[PDB]
């Protein structure tokens, strides 16, 4: 085995490179991105980037982020979403302007209820138990402009508030967060964003940091 | 002993989680031993007592 010693040398070098790259990747945080069509995920992804699967890389005070845009896949989500089980954040983008819109090529299913149904299917999927959902109620401005005339009762017939913006968006947040059944373990970080220089990158950074610390305190049984 | 039996019977509430559990039990047993040092000192010097 005079030559096979060099083979073992190659194996050890490859193992060393494997371990270094693996620790480098496990250093980084993986964030899913999903939502209805035209949910305004383009504006959100543009804001974080300024600061098949579409992978987008950004940094916010180290803790280098890799973001995975999945909307591109028109296929069976059941056999695909068994991946991404190790993501420490699931950025869900939904546009509040969807409440007024009757259709998305889907038999006059209201786009808001279609988004809630997708949220129900993805949040309570038994693959994702420790992964936390970051909820971007996007286009808060266009919602504020629409709610002034068209009552949310067209979307949520049991709503009895005065259609004032705060009492409407608080209801949408309450409903989306109550749609999460396994609230004992999961956390929903609801935030309101629009097409402007918000803290949405800072808010993602803070929510991801908190989820990381929560995960580590579970690792040692401190939490 | 009271604090020990409080953690032992409340070994699952999030504040005993925050206390780190068994590392805190090690600390509190250390306090117990540091207390028993006093009981050991007042005894007759003898031979074993001075060693302990």
């Amino acid at each position: 085995s005079a030559e096979d010693k060099a083979a073992v040398e190659r194996s050890k070098m490859i193992d060393r490179n494997l371990r270094e790259d693996g620790e480098k990747a496990a250093k980084e945080v993986k964030l899913l991105l999903l939502g209805a069509g035209e949910s305004g995920k383009n504006t959100i992804v543009k804001q974080m980037k300024i600061i098949g699967i579409v992978e987008t890389h950004f940094t916010f005070k180290d803790l280098y982020f890799k973001m995975f845009d999945v909307g591109a896949q028109r296929s069976e989500r059941k056999k695909w979403i068994h991946c991404f089980e190790g993501v420490t954040a699931i950025i869900f983008c939904v546009a509040l302007s969807d409440y007024d819109l009757v259709l998305a090529e889907d038999e006059e299913m209201n786009r808001m209820h279609a988004s809630m149904k997708l949220f129900d299917s993805i949040c309570n999927n038994k693959w994702f138990t420790e992964t936390s959902i970051i909820l971007f109620l996007n286009k808060k401005d266009l919602f504020e402009e629409k709610i002034k005339r068209s009552p949310l009762t067209i979307c949520y017939p049991e709503y009895t508030g005065s259609n004032t913006y705060e009492e409407a968006a608080a209801y949408i947040q309450c409903q989306f967060e109550d749609l999460n059944r396994r609230k004992d373990t999961k956390e929903i970080y609801t935030h309101f964003t629009c097409s402007t220089d918000t803290k949405n990158v800072q808010f993602v950074f803070d929510a991801v940091t908190d989820v990381i610390i929560k995960n580590n305190l579970k690792e040692c049984g401190l939490y | 002993l009271f604090v020990v039996i409080t953690f032992v019977r409340y070994n699952d509430t999030p504040i005993v989680k925050a206390s780190g559990r068994e590392l805190s039990y090690v600390l509190l047993a250390g306090i117990f031993l540091c207390y028993a040092t006093t009981f050991l000192m007042i005894a007759e010097p003898d031979l074993g007592t001075c060693s302990l």
